[PDB]
RNA sequence: UGUGGUGGCGAUAGCGAGAAGGAUACACCUGUUCCCAUGCCGAACACAGAAGUUAAGCUUCUUAGCGCCGAUUGUAGUGAAGGGUUUCCCUUUGUGAGAGUAGGACGUCGCCACGC
RNA sequence: GGCGGUCGCCUCCUAAAAGGUAACGGAGGCGCCCAAAGGUUCCCUCAGAAUGGUUGGAAAUCAUUCGAAGAGUGUAAAGGCAGAAGGGAGCUUGACUGCGAGACCUACAAGUCGAGCAGGGACGAAAGUCGGGCUUAGUGAUCCGGUGGUUCCGCAUGGAAGGGCCAUCGCUCAACGGAUAAAAGCUACCCUGGGGAUAACAGGCUUAUCUCCCCCAAGAGUCCACAUCGACGGGGAGGUUUG
RNA sequence: GAUGGAGGUAGAGCACUGUUUGGACUAGUUCAGAUAAACUCCGAAUGCCAUUCAUUUAUAUCCGGGAGUCAGACUGCGAGUGAUAAGAUCCGUAGUCGAAAGGGAAACAGCCCAGACCACCAGCUAAGGUCCCAAAAUAUAUGUUAAGUGGAAAAGGAUGUGGGGUUGCACAGACAACUAUCGAGUGACCCUGCGCCGAAAAUGUACCGGGGCUAAACAUAUUACCGAAGCUGUGGACUACACCAUUA
């Protein structure tokens, strides 16, 4: 005799690619609610926030000023 | 240099990377032993296994 | 007995106090405390008596300061009732104390008073517990 | 050099208090004819100007009251490896904070224009 | 076991700083809404407090000064947002058609994001942005039936009847991966197969409760805490009671 | 091992939201002190994702034939339900059992040590031990306990004993005792080692396994020995791989 009982299913959020990784064009990178990061050189927003490369190269995770932080791609 | 390893203790018990560490060193049974060379990576095995293990320079 | 007015959340976990006083362990309004050696749950029923008992014995009043207060309740089933279904209804209030809280402090009488009215309030209390006074730093009076 | 503009760098670049200045430039200031405007108002935005003034913005300089950047060594925690009752506590070995402090700090690097 | 509740989907805590993780564990929401509350171009900045002012009061509406956010964000909560995703004004229908390199999630079936190419457009001087809404709930396989399209087939031939392919409609099939188009009770009058995988006595473990023993001592006892009783509180033993 | 990274737990903090104690004040803000599972200005150890990297090591992936399993249990550690009860229940992480013989723990699935191809009347060790049952020290140096504590249990109580500190009063005479002298010391506090009381259950001593123990107990050091189907020695079987000259 509980009125409790119910959740709803994982997401599976968070990082989906490493810092210094070699990536191919349109890889996820990033699966979020709003912008804890934002999107850098090369890389593009989704619908709900994901990020995602635009081009093959490198992934590196850096600092946007003071309290944020991006994700971009270098090509070779 | 070199390092003689000397297995003293053991397998049964130990968790799993222990086990693997002992098997990444060659060692087989108790009171076998092993010569690698000195490194900054075999130094570490032997720090993981330290308690199983006599170690002298050579 | 002390109650808090208002809670947020009607139910809520209970461990896992592992002592060592992460506030008050020196005396800040008194002249005399009483620190517990040990680390257990004080009650609302636990705090009055002591109180009751220190403040009787001290004819002329002086002052005494209340450092301690139950922020957590408890649940409880009854007898007759299997395992299963949600928590028990809440039936208490208490406070975790760990080793090395001062708990009450006492001015304004002289040794003996406080003395013996910090005696007779730990014989109503679950803990062990030292008598302490302020000892030295740059200003004690 | 001085001033106008436009850029990088985590406010160590900020806030408040105080002083000074009009060479060109920047401003305030003066008007609504004409392009445009007010859910009322030429206040704003838009345009035509050049009487007046450094009072306000702006620039330079002083100031560590508020923010910001902060080590060191000590603790709290905790990888591995062991011991008592096992609620909890302890000993070796490695790692090590948050507070609290000694100190830093009243910016630094670059391009263009004009004047000296 | 019955009675009670629950059965799909979303957000938080549990959850041990990647992801994942139980319980008849602790808290809440959904089964829609909007022709603008969607697209795009320009512009704007909040909630309060203090001071004055006629009706007007604490508090309607005016003026100034402090004010990083203490507001708002269609709807629950978390994560985001003051280079706005918050708030005004103009024009509009991209709430487009054919698609799709590559990733994510995952037993399957499903679910999620997507640069870029082609056709034809909205807004804007441009650069550009636009395949609904700050993000994540607002939904239901297949069989069968209805409506519209079609350069497909059509049992000797030409038609027709009928079928296929494309677009859409008919679900509280809510026991929500959906048994059939269609479904309630009694057995003390009972039968077979299994199970100590599961309930009752006795045992075992546990000791909340119960019986007993204590510590402190306000008090009662004319005076006097302890002859006798012992409030508010605290600590144990036993294994006969209810669990 | 080195280098980079994503993320808010153990701390602990009160800037934000709840909960909260004292003081000053006034409108008629302040100074201090706490607290949290659904609080956060902060923030580890470890785990996780990578790398044309390094050193050792031998696996990993892809296609196909054949399965079995879908009742787990206890013990560290960290959480929920419970009463921070259960050999309880439900999750996470490591091991043993399951499917594991052998030594220790009296006897003992799951604890401690260790993984049995076979033969020996050979040797060295592990955990645990060395007075007799019963193999090996009636070992060595220095201390503590008198309670059979060791060899079940709390709040509280007490001139029991060991060690280290802080001091009041003492031969211009102390505390105690004697009326109305005496000729060395005497009180009061702190932390600490080991003991005492508190301590009552049902067939028969009846938790040392027994005898028995004043060490054959406890603390700190030191060296010998015993001890397993572990390792070594001698010989035999079977398999693989390298050697070797065909002869395997």
């Amino acid at each position: 005799s509980t009125s409790n009982g119910r959740d709803s299913e994982s997401k599976r959020l968070g990082a989906k690619s490493a810092d210094g990784q070699t990536v191919t064009g349109g890889s996820i990178l990033y699966r979020q609610r709003g912008t804890k990061i934002y999107p850098g050189v090369n890389v593009g927003i989704g619908g709900d926030d994901t990020l995602f490369a635009k081009v093959d190269g490198v992934v590196r995770f850096e600092r946007k000023g003071r309290d944020k932080k991006q994700v971009s791609v270098y090509p070779v | 240099a070199e390092l003689k390893i000397t297995l003293k203790r053991s397998v049964i018990g130990r968790p799993q990377n222990q086990r693997a560490t002992v098997k990444a060193l060659g060692l087989g049974k108790v009171n076998s032993t092993v010569t690698k060379p000195a490194n900054e990576a075999i130094k570490g095995m032997v720090n993981t296994i330290s308690h199983l293990v006599d170690v002298e320079e050579v | 007995m002390l109650v808090p007015k208002r809670v947020k959340h009607r139910r809520e976990f209970r461990g896992k106090m592992r002592g060592e006083a992460k506030g008050g362990k020196e005396v800040a309004f008194g002249e005399w405390g009483l620190q517990a050696t040990e680390s257990h749950w004080i009650t609302n029923r636990q705090i009055e008596a002591a109180r009751i008992a220190m403040t009787r014995y001290m004819k002329r009043g002086g002052k005494v300061w209340i450092k301690i207060f139950p922020h957590k309740s408890y649940t409880s089933k009854a007898i007759g009732v299997r395992m299963g279904k949600g928590k028990g209804a809440p039936e208490g209030w208490v406070s975790p104390v760990k080793r090395g809280k001062i708990m009450f402090e006492i001015a304004g009488v002289p040794e003996e008073v406080a003395r013996e009215a910090l005696r007779l309030a730990s014989h109503k209390l679950p803990v062990k517990t030292k008598i302490v006074k302020r000892e030295e730093m740059g200003g004690e009076s």
